[PDB]
DNA sequence: AGTACTAGTATGAAAGTACTTGAGCTTGA
DNA sequence: TCAAGCTCAAGTACTTAAGCCTGGTCTATACTAGTACT
């Protein structure tokens, strides 16, 4: 992507659907964004537990 | 405005911590100054 | 008003300080590690700007034209030499309070010109 | 008698709360 | 006006960070003293 871009492609938003596939880069993006879900998982439960 | 909910926020009325992360103070209006936004903006710039 | 500046002096280079000479009420500069005074020319000391509306156009560098990273448009033609392409971004700064405006740079060598839309 | 080898013994990217110490201010002599 | 006492604030030190379960690999070295061989 060009610098400053701003535009909802560059910024993550993925207009690809599971059946259809997603492109590139919006594969990494929904890495970026399931990282965040495996984390929480892993970390609130030993505070939950406390 | 963001407040902390969720397990953080259970933390804290656990631990009863002296300093919260997002403290917060709703604040009620009594007469005319309830209904009008100028009449609040004013009672507004008192509290900040 | 001015953002003034440093005073160097002649002798050891040190920083000049102002003072006030009580006698004639005139400002002067003195380094401290000598007897070496100066008049002020200025007449302020200390500015200090807090709404610090900042002119992003003395920090932009010409030679951003040579990036490829760089979005360029051929709407807005160059103002000084009238050439197509222009290669725009917004602030590229921290503490810049609100701002997306951006800044264009002109392409072509050495026209260098920026302007602000 | 001296030297070498082997065996045994000796030693960055925590956070928060509570307590103690120091400094400053007020009152009394 | 000076000294003493009390209170407040800041800095430093001490205690905790999930529940159960299955596998594996690895565990001193150095120095000194005594004994044996050349
Ligand atoms: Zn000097
Ligand atoms: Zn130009």
């Amino acid at each position: 992507f060009i610098k400053d871009d701003y535009g909802p492609e560059s910024r993550g938003f993925v207009e690809n659907s599971y059946l259809a596939g997603l492109t590139p880069t919006e594969f990494f993006f929904h890495a970026m964004g399931g990282r965040e879900g495996l984390i929480d998982t892993a970390v609130k439960t030993a505070e939950t537990g406390y | 405005k963001n407040v902390t909910l969720g397990v953080p926020r259970l933390k804290e009325l656990i631990n009863i911590s002296k300093k919260p992360k997002t403290p917060s103070l709703t604040v009620f209006l009594l007469g005319q100054s309830a209904r009008d936004a100028e009449r609040a903006k004013d009672i507004l710039c008192r509290l900040e | 008003p001015g953002i003034v500046g440093i005073r160097f002096c002649q002798e050891c280079n040190n920083m000049l300080y102002p003072k006030e000479d009580k006698e004639n009420r005139i400002l002067l500069y003195a380094c401290r590690n000598c007897d070496y005074q100066q008049e002020a020319d200025n007449s302020c000391i200390y500015v200090n700007k807090i709404t610090h509306e900042v002119d992003e156009l003395t920090q932009i560098i010409a030679d951003v034209s040579q990036d490829p990273t760089l979005p360029r448009t051929e709407d807005h033609p160059c103002q000084k030499c009238g050439h197509k392409e222009a290669v725009f971004f917004q602030s590229h700064s921290a503490r810049a309070e609100d701002a997306m405006r951006l800044y264009y740079v002109c392409t072509a060598p050495h026209c260098g010109h920026r302007w602000t839309e």
